RNA sequence: UACUAAGUGGAAAAGGAUGUGAAAGUGCUAAAACAGCAAGGAUGUUGGCUUAGAAGCAGCCAUCGUUUAAAGAGUGCGUAA
RNA sequence: ACCUCGAUGUCGACUCAUCUCAUCCUCGAGCUGAAGCAGGUUCGAAGGGUUCGGCUGUUCGCCGAUUAAAGAGAUACGUG
């Protein structure tokens, strides 16, 4: 995966949600993946 | 890195930066603003490295001002020396920025891009900042 | 189906033309012959879905964006738009609104002389 | 708004007072490029095209004392065609289209206002 | 280093002898001299041999084939087919077409062959002439 | 009485965050708003250029008008096109 | 220079090791300009393993042969 101090979508269609306090981006390309933010 | 040209002494007091500011809160020339929200230090690399940053990423008819100007001395004698024995030598120059202080203004340009470019030269800066519109 | 811009001569450059189930040579052969009236022409044709799909084509009424590159008295367009070439006048606008109000769907001859002018005043001529 | 709201009902309620036999049928297959083919099918025909929202139209049928007022609530993509003037070019465009059409339902309005179904509108505009 | 000076014209505008003096090979010994001096500082710029590349394809796995054309420094934006079989040409550089060869085999399977034509010598960018010396 | 749903309480950063409540002003909207779904999403237009062949979507210019409730030289992908 | 001077015994190897995880290996997983082998990087995981020699007194280091690898540290820079 990927991990930052920050997350912030480069692309479009990337929505952001939290899981376990723990925010995560999608999106449909699996290159725009940051899990830790 | 704005060196300046002569000066009275060598090695003065340093600032005491705490309280409001003594000025440039005011927005004089740009369109916006970048003011802090509290006071510390700037030395003069990080001034020269923001500058050509937000001058690189400019365009063509834009205007940038900068409000502070490096005026204090700052001393830090060599590694491994004993505490005392006179002061030590110059080895950088040091601004004062008080709280509720504007370091750059910037106008004649759009301002979605300006918003942008101040950020990503505000991200340079010791000191969170904010930003703040053109004064009628 | 296939959308494409090329001459009304032979049909060598369509490559998904002769890939939805029309075959080249056989076709462009009668192509060239038929279609030899109007051989040298910049026409998008197409083809449409059929039971068979081995012959189903059509193309669109004569469209002449070049006549217009012509009437400049010019071969080769500009690559800009705010300078003028030539003198052209309103008859040739005119013969060119005419022949391809058949083509703009739209039935008014003004307004097709309206467009006419918009996608001239891009082309860098100004009609009269 | 609804300032343009009521300007578009009068405006609509004038045109549909003004003339005397008027139609509406969906055809939802529209592919804009036949919407305009069949523009062009009407040229020379009074009758100038149109497409407008099914609850001012509702509203509209309902001020201009028609019958058939909840007909016009069934789902399509209305093309309103009020004959301009002249209306047996506006028939004979709207039956030419129907026989091009695989099929198109009745959906409002009669010539001569007094609604039926398009059989007989089939004999009047053959 | 020694690369070829084709076709170059030379005028000399003054000189110098001594009248019981001055030995005639010096002349032609002192024309590499100075020739070398302001040669370096000339800073000559290089002249490639362009050739021609004609493939024939399939047209089903030209994607490769153009896209490493275009990594070859080559000028492609279309195709020109032989009326039932494309047969690109690409004006290409003979300093990587060694390894472009089998390059081109491995892409299209070994399918589409080429043939080497002599087309001319091209002026070179500078990212060839950064490379003239160590 | 209101809040937090993280053991914060019971250790603080620069930087992020469709968190939560509080307030200020603002649009739309029962002639039914925001959505999903069903239909469309045209035309001069591979506009003019660049390039042998690049043209809604590799590059520059205009980036406009028409049928229209409505369609952008287009919001993106993809194709040598 | 704040504890120690009417004692706080410092380097190195030997034996015994223990502990932490910013992981050297083994384990699982994502991403990738990853055909496969082979990679590069990141994410959790410390139960276990973590070589032998020539040089100088030795950690530092060089070199040699290899190993799945020949971990980074601390414990009065561990233990007279």
């Amino acid at each position: 995966m990927k991990v930052r101090a920050s997350v912030k979508p480069i692309c479009k269609d990337c929505k952001i949600i939290k899981r376990h306090q723990i925010v995560r981006v999608i999106c449909k390309t699996q290159k725009h993946k940051q899990r830790q933010g | 890195m704005l060196q300046p040209k002569r000066t009275k002494y060598r090695k003065p007091h340093n600032v005491s930066y705490e309280g409001k500011a003594k000025g440039n809160s005011y927005v004089a020339f740009g369109e916006y603003g970048l003011v802090a929200t509290k006071g510390n230090w700037i030395d003069a690399r990080a001034i020269e490295s923001a500058r050509i940053a937000i001058s690189k990423c400019l365009g063509k008819t834009g205007k940038m001002w900068i409000r502070i100007f490096p005026h204090m001395s700052k001393t830090k004698k060599p590694l491994e020396v004993r505490m005392g024995s006179g002061k030590g030598n110059p080895e950088f120059w040091v601004a004062v920025v008080k709280q509720g202080t504007v370091m750059f203004e910037v106008a004649n340009i759009p301002e979605s891009q300006m918003i942008k470019a101040l950020t990503r030269a505000g991200h340079k800066l010791p000191v969170t900042w904010k930003i703040l519109k053109r004064e009628e | 189906i296939a959308k494409i811009n090329l001459l009304g001569g032979q049909a060598k450059p369509g490559p998904a033309l002769a890939s939805v189930g029309i075959n080249m040579g056989e076709f462009t052969k009668q192509f060239n012959e038929k279609t030899k009236d109007k051989q040298g022409e910049m026409i998008p044709c197409v083809i449409t879905a059929y039971n068979d799909k081995s012959f189903d084509f059509i193309l669109k009424t004569t469209p002449v964006s070049i006549l217009l590159k012509q009437a400049a008295k010019l071969e080769k367009g500009a690559k800009n738009a705010k300078t003028i070439v030539g003198k052209i006048t309103m008859a040739k606008a005119k013969e060119i609104a005419q022949y391809k109000l058949v083509d703009l769907n739209a039935n008014t001859v003004e307004a097709a002389l309206k467009m006419v002018l918009g996608t001239a005043k891009q082309m860098g001529i100004e009609v009269i | 708004a609804k300032k343009d709201k009521a300007q578009q009902v009068a405006d609509v309620s004038h045109l549909l007072s003004t003339s005397a036999g008027f139609v509406i049928f969906d055809y939802t297959s529209m592919s804009a490029i036949e919407a305009t083919s069949i523009r062009k099918k009407l040229f020379k025909n009074g009758s100038k095209i149109k497409v407008i929202k099914n609850n001012i139209l509702r509203r509209a049928l309902k001020a201009g004392k028609f019958e058939g007022i909840d007909e016009t609530a069934i789902k399509g993509k209305l093309a309103v065609a009020v004959g301009v003037n002249e209306i047996v070019e506006t028939l004979k465009a709207v039956d030419g289209v129907v026989k091009a059409k695989e099929a198109m339902n009745f959906v409002c309005g009669y010539f001569d206002n007094r609604a039926f179904n398009s059989a007989d509108l089939e004999k009047i505009a053959k | 280093a020694g690369y070829p000076m084709i076709d170059i014209k030379a005028t000399l505008f003054d000189g110098s002898f001594h009248e019981v003096d001055s030995s005639e090979m010096a002349f032609k010994i002192a024309a590499s001299l100075a020739l070398k001096e302001a040669g370096k500082v000339c800073s000559p710029v290089l002249l490639e041999p362009i050739m021609a590349i004609e493939v024939t394809v399939p047209e089903q796995y030209f994607g490769d084939t153009m896209g490493d054309i275009s990594s070859r420094r080559g000028l492609i934006e279309g195709t020109e087919q032989r009326d039932n079989v494309q047969v690109i040409k690409a004006k290409v550089p003979l300093k990587e077409m060694f390894g472009y060869a089998t390059d081109l085999r491995s892409f299209s399977q070994g399918r589409g062959n080429y043939v080497m034509q002599f087309s001319h010598y091209a002026e070179t960018p500078k990212s060839v002439v950064n490379e003239i010396i160590a």
